[PDB]
């Protein structure tokens, strides 16, 4: 997350950390995930395309560190790794890039609501709000283009949402962006998603209750000028997520 | 900037 503010696990209580783990043991970050039911993680096919094993992989739930414990915390294997069969990044954008975690314990067990695991809403079906609703996302994602690290402390900050009129102008995305997507940017361009973001939560409040509008998907840089952020648009995924959540 | 550095490219072989 490009500026913003840091931010604790209870102020997004269903976000979801996901490491791989690397053939010699050594575990690193791969994207953010959002709990939408206890046994069920939704992210963005882009973060496991290149390493589809459910094996590799490593959820938290409840955590506000990257490196450290959180206390209250929880960790699960994936049961299950479904990504979306029509997926495609070649070109820029990366189209349908959606992907579901079944999450399991050790102990067989799926998430335990508490104070720092909460599960989130999905919006009804092709309903969003309007063009310049501020949002918020959330991540462990860069807090600068050039930076080399990841941040130890999970980071919050507000966008505003875009139309597909204005993001789909030539020196905007053009062709790139689709209906099956949605830009989310700041009128100075000061804060943005950015790499390591990937699969996290755009949530925005629609109809006084806090929704997963968007999961964070792609960009060129970070809090560029005409660059906005670009989020899966998941009230046209419903179908896709209802029949893939009994598997 | 590179591709790598951005959002769409996490976790990828070519990285």
């Amino acid at each position: 997350i490009i500026g913003g503010e840091f931010t604790t696990i209870e102020n997004q209580p269903w976000f979801a950390a996901i490491y791989r783990r690397h053939r010699g043991g050594s575990v690193t970050y791969v994207c953010g995930g959002s709990l939408i039911s206890p046994c069920w993680v939704i992210s963005a096919t882009h973060c496991f395309i290149d390493y589809p094993k459910k094996e590799d992989y490593i959820v938290y739930l409840g955590r506000s560190r990257l490196n450290s414990n959180t206390q209250g915390e929880m960790k699960f294997e994936v049961e299950n790794l479904i990504l979306h069969k029509d997926y495609s990044a070649d070109t820029l954008a990366h189209h349908n890039d959606i992907a579901l975690l079944k999450i399991r314990s050790k102990e067989g067990r799926c998430a335990q609501p508490s104070r720092t695991i909460q599960t989130i809403a999905l919006p009804s079906m092709y309903n969003d709000p309007q063009f310049g609703t501020s949002c918020e996302i959330t991540g462990f994602g860069k807090e600068q283009s050039t930076d080399y690290l990841y941040p130890e402390q999970l980071k919050m900050t507000v966008v505003k949402l875009i139309s597909h009129r204005e993001c789909q102008q030539p020196h905007y995305y053009g062709s790139e962006v689709t209906t099956k997507m949605l830009c989310a940017a700041d009128p100075q361009w000061k804060t943005d998603s950015c790499q390591g973001d990937s699969g996290g939560p755009l949530v925005c409040s629609l109809q006084g209750r806090m929704t997963l509008t968007g999961i964070v998907s792609w960009g060129r840089g970070c809090a560029l000028k005409d660059k906005p952020g670009v989020y899966t648009r998941v009230s046209h995924f419903l179908p896709w997520i209802r029949s893939h959540t009994k598997e | 900037d590179g591709a790598c550095s951005w959002r769409g490219l996490e976790n990828h072989r070519m990285c």
